């Protein structure tokens, strides 16, 4: 996260780190959705322009955590996966379109004041709250620049479709939306290196419960003057998740 | 249905430091 | 690597 500031403690009880087991490192970010299921994107899964394809073995799912590098004694919890599911459709030869993956876990996780699973949208609430300039929320443990001690938080205002179009050559799709600050604007930020599958959300001011809209998927660079976050747009690949977790 | 809900927060009716941000934009 | 080790339990 770029230009972003600590998250308080409990901030975002739904954010996941990824891990990998051998060597012990960073992968991405990721959501808790339930107490068996988690989300993030497919690049964090397979990627084959960077000989990126892990299976369930090769991982772990790291929950309530605050700090990046420290084992979270009594408060994180550390889960194994029991499956791992990509989206069919997942373009990772073009453009990322619909950069999806659930992940469930071996065992169910138990909820506490740092672990809570965080609300996915349904089409009334997409509605309501994806539009243009209206901000939302984006946490990781990515990169600072183009590493943090604790887990980073910045809020980002949702960017017009056709200024998303006209900021990049890739082909934007409507499973995709962006975020970011103009240059005119003068405040920045971004999600970065790291923060891949880490989620973008947003809190209803209808039923004041947090919903996560996006997850992060990719970005020209980091925090780049004229360039845009972007992330998946949750509730237009809604209909796969439930049949999988259904 | 208990999603989205933090303890530390709507639980205890404690709003967090930028929260606000995001309600001012929903205009 | 840089991350404190994780009890082998996991
Ligand atoms: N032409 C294409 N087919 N791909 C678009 C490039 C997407 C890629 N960008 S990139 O790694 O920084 C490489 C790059 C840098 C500057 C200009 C062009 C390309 C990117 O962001 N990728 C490619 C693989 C994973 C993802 C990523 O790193 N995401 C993290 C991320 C996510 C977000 Cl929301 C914002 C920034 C960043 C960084
Ligand atoms: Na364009
Ligand atoms: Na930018």
């Amino acid at each position: 996260i770029v230009e972003g500031s600590d998250a308080e403690i409990g901030m975002s009880p739904w954010q996941v780190m990824l891990f990998r087991k051998s060597p012990q490192e960073l992968l991405c970010g990721a959501s808790l959705i339930s107490d068996r299921w988690v989300l993030t994107a497919a690049h964090c899964l397979l990627y084959p322009p960077w000989d990126k394809n892990f299976t369930e073995n090769d991982l772990l799912v790291r929950i309530g955590k605050h700090s990046r590098t420290r084992y979270e004694r009594n408060i994180e919890k550390i889960s194994m996966l029991e499956k791992i599911y990509i989206h069919p459709r997942y373009n990772w030869r073009e453009n990322l379109d619909r950069d999806i993956a659930l992940m469930k876990l071996k065992k169910p996780v138990a909820f506490s004041d740092y672990i809570h699973p965080v609300c996915l949208p349904d089409r009334e609430t997409a509605a309501s709250l994806l539009q243009a300039g209206y901000k939302g929320r984006v946490t990781g443990w990515g990169n600072l620049k183009e590493q943090p001690s604790v887990l980073q938080v910045v809020n980002l205002p949702i960017v017009e479709r056709p200024v998303c179009k006209d900021s990049t050559r890739i082909r934007i799709t409507d499973n995709m939306f962006c975020a970011g600050y103009k240059p005119d604007e003068g405040k920045r930020g971004d999600a970065c290196e790291g923060d891949s599958g880490g989620p973008f959300v947003m809190k209803s001011p209808f039923n004041n419960r947090w919903y996560q809209m996006g997850i992060v998927s990719w970005g020209e660079g980091c925090d780049r003057d004229g360039k845009y976050g972007f992330y998946t747009h949750v509730f237009r690949l809604k209909k796969w998740i439930q049949k999988v977790i259904d | 249905a208990d999603c989205g809900l933090r303890p530390l927060f709507e639980k205890k009716s404690l709003e967090d430091k930028t929260e606000r941000e995001l309600l001012e934009s929903y205009i | 690597g840089d991350f404190e080790e994780i009890p082998e339990e996991y």
